[PDB]
RNA sequence: CUACCCUUGGUCAGGUUGAAGUUCAGGCUGAAUGGAGGACCGAACCGACUUACGUUGAAAAGUGAGCGGAUGAACU
RNA sequence: UGAGUAGCGAAAGACGGGUGAGAAUCCCGUCCACCGAUUGACUAAGGUUUCCAGAGGAAGGCUCGUCCGCUCUGGGUUAGUCGGGUCCUAAGCUGAGGCCGACAGGCGUAGGCGAUGGAUAACAGGUUGAUAUUCCUGUACCACCUAUAAUCGUAUCGAUGGGGGGACGCAGUAGGAUAGGCGAGCGUGCGAUUGGAUGCACGUCUAAGCAGUAAGGCUGAGUAAAAUCCGGUACUCGGGCUGAGCUGUGAUGGGAGAAGAAGUCGUUGAUUUCACACUGCCGAGAAAAGCCUCUAGAUAGAAUAGGUGCCCGUACCGCAAACCGACACAGGUAGUCAAGAUGAGAAUUCUAAGGUGAGCGAGCGAACUCUCGUUAAGGAACUCGGCAAAAUGACCCCGUAACUUCGGGAGAAGGGGUGCUCUUUAGGGUUAACGCCCAGAAGAGCCGCAGUGAAUAGGCCCAAGCGACUGUUUAUCAAAAACACAGGUCUCUGCUAAACCGUAAGGUGAUGUAUAGGGGCUGACGCCUGCCCGUGCUGGAAGGUUAAGAGGAGUGGUUAGGCGAAGCUACGAAUCGAAGCCCCAGUAAACGGCGGCCCCUAAGGUAGCGAAAUUCCUUGUCGGGUAAGUUCCGACCCGCACGAAAGGCGUAACGAUUUGGGCACUGUCUCAACGAGAGACUCGGUGAAAUCAUAGUACCUGUGAAGAUGCAGGUUACCCGCGACAGGACGGAAAGACCCCGUGGAGCUUUACUGUAGCCUGAUAUUGAAAUUCGGCUUUCUAACCCGCACCACUUAUCGUGGUGGGAGACAGUGUCAAGCGGGCAGUUUGA
RNA sequence: GAAGGGCCAUCGCUCAACGGAUAAAAGCUACCCCGGGGAUAACAGGCUUAUCUCCCCCAAGAGUUCACAUCGACGGGGAGGUUUGGCACCUCGAUGUCGGCUCAUCGCAUCCUGGGGCUGUAGUCGGUCCCAAGGGUUGGGCUGUUCGCCCAUUAAAGCGGUA
């Protein structure tokens, strides 16, 4: 069957990207608190 | 009006109509059509009022409903037809040699260098003011403003007989049957317009609607209670409430919609 | 993913029926031309009517056999 | 524990020879089988080293393992011209200034960014263990630069700026080529099975650049929207411009077969490829650059042989063991190529190219279950029901009913033909009438049980209900009678329209304008659509009733001098005071209306249908069909409780709809039988799960929390497995979904309560001048204010911002306060 | 001083769900959800036996005559546990539900067959009671049906228990 998410690494960077993500007060409000993590992962 | 033998169901009655004027040039003027992209929703991207949307492409010809020319006489070269605007329109060839877009009124000839100015030919065609002009003439296009061009009297069919004359602002009986006064010294063109024949039109197949802007109506007494007043009911059931009501309360079939205080009161009388 | 939608692309073996109009013979019938249609039969493709199997499954919705649509309100 | 139990994930493998400590499983081999509109080839998405070589075998691989998409070591991706960037724009995103806003921020003019589309300069061959239009052999184009000029001169380059291209939809017909297809000089070979001198393969050569090309479309000089010789527009004067499939030449050596240590012909068929070309239709079919131009402005001068040309991607999987599905998962995944025989075909069967033998096996040939096949006589008797299965099937020929909206119904129903050989000789096209295609017509034979001999390909008819139809729907228990539908009608809406998003700006509607646009109801079509003015709606307003606010009589407290003036202070009705509401009318395709005898409300069902999807009594009554008929059909009418836009009644056509009756068929059935395969079963490998208080776990009558393996009393029974069956363990699985309960939750309703978004109206600021009846009502004028219009600027921009001209004007709009409307929305109550 | 309180006297409640939740309050859920209950209903079991089925006692009458061949009014006494109920005792951390199919097993208040008494038994048939449970007890039409009617057979087309 069709599941949920077929992979795109185009819409994937977008709405999901560093740049997406300091775009918005929000996206940087969520870089804030995954850095306050300490995440490595940060955000792809 | 073309009357489609039932090779089909569905087919059963259809009425397209009998194309005989659209006559010059199916192509119609490039100079004169950009892009019509279109939209059933508002901007947010939200679902402002639609119940439509989908359907083929369309040209964006470009009226020139100004009418706005002084003294030049013009071909009226072509009868191409225009979708968006019902009726089709017919193509004026100014004496300038610019070519402009005339919407086009019954009566309807190949050439005839008429109007475009303050002299006023009172014989059909265009131009001629609210100031000028006698009353009880046929006149196409009527002006809400001097110098906005008149948006009032267009569609397929068109009217609204100069019904007299007085003030700083000339009366005029309106296709409603409304008989407002629009200000006098504004723009009139002369005539009924287009295809007297269109209301006759019959769709016959479900979805030669779709492939206009029309996409499907779903009713109030279906649905349920959380998407319209009408909704619910075990069964098929009636209305139920006093006075029937559209989506967003606010009963549709007896109150009046018009604006309390408006401008445009101090204008017209009776409709 | 799913529902509408805007912008831009792609796909639909084959067989059948023969609308208007046109072309000749009468005071709207036969023939040729012509090629209409949410038209017919049926693959691709899309769909899920019935049934059997499957039910700690190959599969957290499927498989086999038939079945519906298939130039369109088409499929994607 | 269950248990050495279930399972080991769709298929055809056999042997020999290797390797190795060890092979059913790795490698080589022969034969075999499977796919072949795909299990082949190529590529986008996604994946990122899985790609290659040599080594290895712990673990991963559903067995094994010498092997691997696993482990170690080493190594792999080469571009001026392919995709993308240094080109172009659409939706959309971002948006200097700007308009809005409690903040945060939202919107938006520029202008940018943005391919899935537009423009863009090379091809053939060879080669590696892994790359190649990328390396190199050959041949070639594009742009730039530097070196020459035959030819100009205060010819050449021309723009962010107009013009012309680019530039377009869907269907259908032929026709022109071209790929590929098919048959008869070129290499080899000539048979040990009775026979013969024919048996098998192949028959090609690229861009670029010379030549032409009828398939296609279209006529030439003078003058006049902001700067033009180009565009446009109009008056005179009878075959060549633009495209262009393809072919011919040259590229010309490269490609090539068999093996034994050099070949390019002819003939025939012919597209899905080469045109949105042509033709027809209406639902009237993107942009912007590259390109051709012409002006405004720039500038000394613009074939030949050397050179210069960047960044990104390039491995490998890619209908799959490498992508999404937790798995090496019977599922999902866009596009391109797609040969032979047979065919109408991309259908069907067998095969090419080319790929695979599916990561557990060996035996046996029990029950039972599944997937297949056959079946005496009967033929729906089965069953809730013909569910399932059987039957029909292709082409050529005849022949086809009620009805009807004249199209249909229709492939109605149904009948005949079909193989092979040999004669005759009449259409087609292609051609120098040779042969090559395709393919009929008549006649005589021959063979079988059977000739569309396999495979693949409609069952059909009668009648009823609902729905006109194609279409839509509950992803994952409902595909329908539900939704939609064209048509009908009602209502609102005069254009910053309503109506919708948003606090707004801004925006849908709609570059639309009453033949349009929003909402309600009905649902093609046909014949029609009855009777009745509390609620709603619309209009009227004489009178009643009503808020803030205006207004101040008079009331009370204090003390200057019990009485008690001022002052400041608490509190105050008479009057003026809008919309609504009360009352009046009109309106039913607005909400909504049927009483009682052997009397009344506003009016008490016209047409049509009727025991219906509607009928309780009820299997109503009579008839039809049957041997028999609670169903079905036709009537009937005392219609428990049909009825005319919640439409009434018919209706051809249509339906994986619900129902009743037949023809034909048959393992559905009488009544079961045998056969093939998978699993079950024995053996080798591997090896789970739910569940489980401890267990040495019998029956009967009884007892008992009122149905006992376990209690009483009898009865019966040596200990331990394997294959089987399900009565019981109130068997397993889910803290019952019904029921009730909790001063539980949530969704929904309304004339439940309390509110609120919004909308209508009034006073008051913004808010001015001037005209009579006593500041109030009504009118006139502009300096406030308002423009979703005109030209003007910032400015090669419909935004704003200023201007000016118009228009509307103390109204509006906003702000504060007020009173009505208000299940649109919210919080809750609704006893025991 | 006053505005305000306190104290004493009193008035304003079908607050009537009358020890009076608030000044102020109705419904739907089959789209449903959570916490509980066998404290409590629907199934089956159990207790009960009004109802039910069966069996008697009395005997007025019927039956030309005769109550007792057969039938049996008014009244009376019981059994069975298949019916509708009453009770709420097991089960709400689930005791699956009508009919059919498949397979049966038991009771006897016997439908058939075997043996008998009476007879209003001439004979062949019958009626009614008694013994008797060995075996037997049909295919269809209609309805989901169990029931029931019908068609055609048959020695007969039994009635119940077993969740
Ligand atoms: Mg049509
Ligand atoms: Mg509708
Ligand atoms: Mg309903
Ligand atoms: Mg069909
Ligand atoms: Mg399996
Ligand atoms: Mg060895
Ligand atoms: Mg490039
Ligand atoms: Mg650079
Ligand atoms: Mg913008
Ligand atoms: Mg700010
Ligand atoms: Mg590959
Ligand atoms: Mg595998
Ligand atoms: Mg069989
Ligand atoms: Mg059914
Ligand atoms: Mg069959
Ligand atoms: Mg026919
Ligand atoms: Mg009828
Ligand atoms: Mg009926
Ligand atoms: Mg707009
Ligand atoms: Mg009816
Ligand atoms: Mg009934
Ligand atoms: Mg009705
Ligand atoms: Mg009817
Ligand atoms: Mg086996
Ligand atoms: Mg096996
Ligand atoms: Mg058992
Ligand atoms: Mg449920
Ligand atoms: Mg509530
Ligand atoms: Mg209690
Ligand atoms: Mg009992
Ligand atoms: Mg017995
Ligand atoms: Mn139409
Ligand atoms: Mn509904
Ligand atoms: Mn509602
Ligand atoms: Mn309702
Ligand atoms: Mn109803
Ligand atoms: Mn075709
Ligand atoms: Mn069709
Ligand atoms: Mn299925
Ligand atoms: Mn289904
Ligand atoms: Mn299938
Ligand atoms: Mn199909
Ligand atoms: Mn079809
Ligand atoms: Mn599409
Ligand atoms: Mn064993
Ligand atoms: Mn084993
Ligand atoms: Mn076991
Ligand atoms: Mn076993
Ligand atoms: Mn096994
Ligand atoms: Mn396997
Ligand atoms: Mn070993
Ligand atoms: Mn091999
Ligand atoms: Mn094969
Ligand atoms: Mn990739
Ligand atoms: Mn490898
Ligand atoms: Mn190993
Ligand atoms: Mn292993
Ligand atoms: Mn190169
Ligand atoms: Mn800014
Ligand atoms: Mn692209
Ligand atoms: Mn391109
Ligand atoms: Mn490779
Ligand atoms: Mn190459
Ligand atoms: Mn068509
Ligand atoms: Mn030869
Ligand atoms: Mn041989
Ligand atoms: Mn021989
Ligand atoms: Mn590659
Ligand atoms: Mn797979
Ligand atoms: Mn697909
Ligand atoms: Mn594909
Ligand atoms: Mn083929
Ligand atoms: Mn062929
Ligand atoms: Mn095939
Ligand atoms: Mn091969
Ligand atoms: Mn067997
Ligand atoms: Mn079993
Ligand atoms: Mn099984
Ligand atoms: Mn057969
Ligand atoms: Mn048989
Ligand atoms: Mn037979
Ligand atoms: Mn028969
Ligand atoms: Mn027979
Ligand atoms: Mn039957
Ligand atoms: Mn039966
Ligand atoms: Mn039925
Ligand atoms: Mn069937
Ligand atoms: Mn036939
Ligand atoms: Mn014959
Ligand atoms: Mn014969
Ligand atoms: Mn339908
Ligand atoms: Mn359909
Ligand atoms: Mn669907
Ligand atoms: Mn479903
Ligand atoms: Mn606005
Ligand atoms: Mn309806
Ligand atoms: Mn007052
Ligand atoms: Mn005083
Ligand atoms: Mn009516
Ligand atoms: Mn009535
Ligand atoms: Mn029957
Ligand atoms: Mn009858
Ligand atoms: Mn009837
Ligand atoms: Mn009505
Ligand atoms: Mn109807
Ligand atoms: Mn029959
Ligand atoms: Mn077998
Ligand atoms: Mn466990
Ligand atoms: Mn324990
Ligand atoms: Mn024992
Ligand atoms: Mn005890
Ligand atoms: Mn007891
Ligand atoms: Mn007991
Ligand atoms: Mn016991
Ligand atoms: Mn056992
Ligand atoms: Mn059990
Ligand atoms: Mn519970
Ligand atoms: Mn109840
Ligand atoms: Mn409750
Ligand atoms: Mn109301
Ligand atoms: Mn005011
Ligand atoms: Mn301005
Ligand atoms: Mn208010
Ligand atoms: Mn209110
Ligand atoms: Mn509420
Ligand atoms: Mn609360
Ligand atoms: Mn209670
Ligand atoms: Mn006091
Ligand atoms: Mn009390
Ligand atoms: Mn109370
Ligand atoms: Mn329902
Ligand atoms: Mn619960
Ligand atoms: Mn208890
Ligand atoms: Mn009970
Ligand atoms: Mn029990
Ligand atoms: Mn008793
Ligand atoms: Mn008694
Ligand atoms: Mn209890
Ligand atoms: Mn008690
Ligand atoms: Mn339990
Ligand atoms: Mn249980
Ligand atoms: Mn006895
Ligand atoms: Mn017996
Ligand atoms: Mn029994």
């Amino acid at each position: 069957v069709k599941r949920t998410y077929q992979p795109n690494k185009r819409k994937h960077s977008k709405v999901h990207g560093f740049r997406k993500r300091m775009s918005t007060k929000n996206g940087r409000k969520v870089l804030a608190r995954r850095r306050r993590k300490g995440r490595k992962v940060l955000s792809a | 009006i073309k009357k489609y033998k039932p090779i089909t169901n569905g087919r059963r009655n259809m009425t397209s109509l009998d194309f005989a004027e659209i006559t010059k040039t199916t192509p119609e003027k490039s100079l004169l059509k950009p892009l019509p992209k279109k939209a059933g929703r508002n901007n947010q991207g939200k679902l402002t009022v639609r119940h439509h949307g989908g359907g083929h492409k369309r040209q964006y010809r470009v009226i020139d409903f100004k009418r706005n020319k002084d003294g030049i006489n013009a071909k009226v070269d072509s009868i191409q037809y225009d979708p968006n605007r019902s009726a089709n329109i017919a193509l004026v060839v100014y004496a300038d040699g610019e070519k402009r877009y005339i919407i086009a009124p019954k009566g309807l000839e190949v050439g005839q260098i008429v109007e475009s100015g303050a002299e006023a030919d009172i014989k059909v065609g265009n131009a001629l003011p609210l100031q000028n002009i006698p009353v009880g003439t046929v006149v196409h296009n009527i002006e809400l403003k001097p110098g906005k061009g008149g948006q009032i009297a267009r569609s397929a069919g068109a009217s609204a007989q100069v019904l007299g004359k007085e003030g700083k602002y000339v009366l005029i009986r309106l296709r409603s049957g409304e008989v407002r006064m629009i200000l006098s010294t504004c723009r009139a063109t002369i005539g009924q317009v287009g295809n007297l024949q269109h209301e006759l039109v019959n769709v016959g197949k479900a979805g030669r609607s779709r492939w206009k802007g029309i996409r499907p109506t779903v009713r109030g007494s279906v649905m349920n209670p959380n998407d319209h007043p009408h909704g619910g009911g075990e069964g098929r059931a009636p209305i139920g409430r006093p006075s029937p009501m559209s989506p967003w309360g606010k009963p549709t079939l007896g109150k009046k919609t018009r604006r309390g205080k408006k401008s445009s009161d101090k204008l017209i009388v009776r409709g």
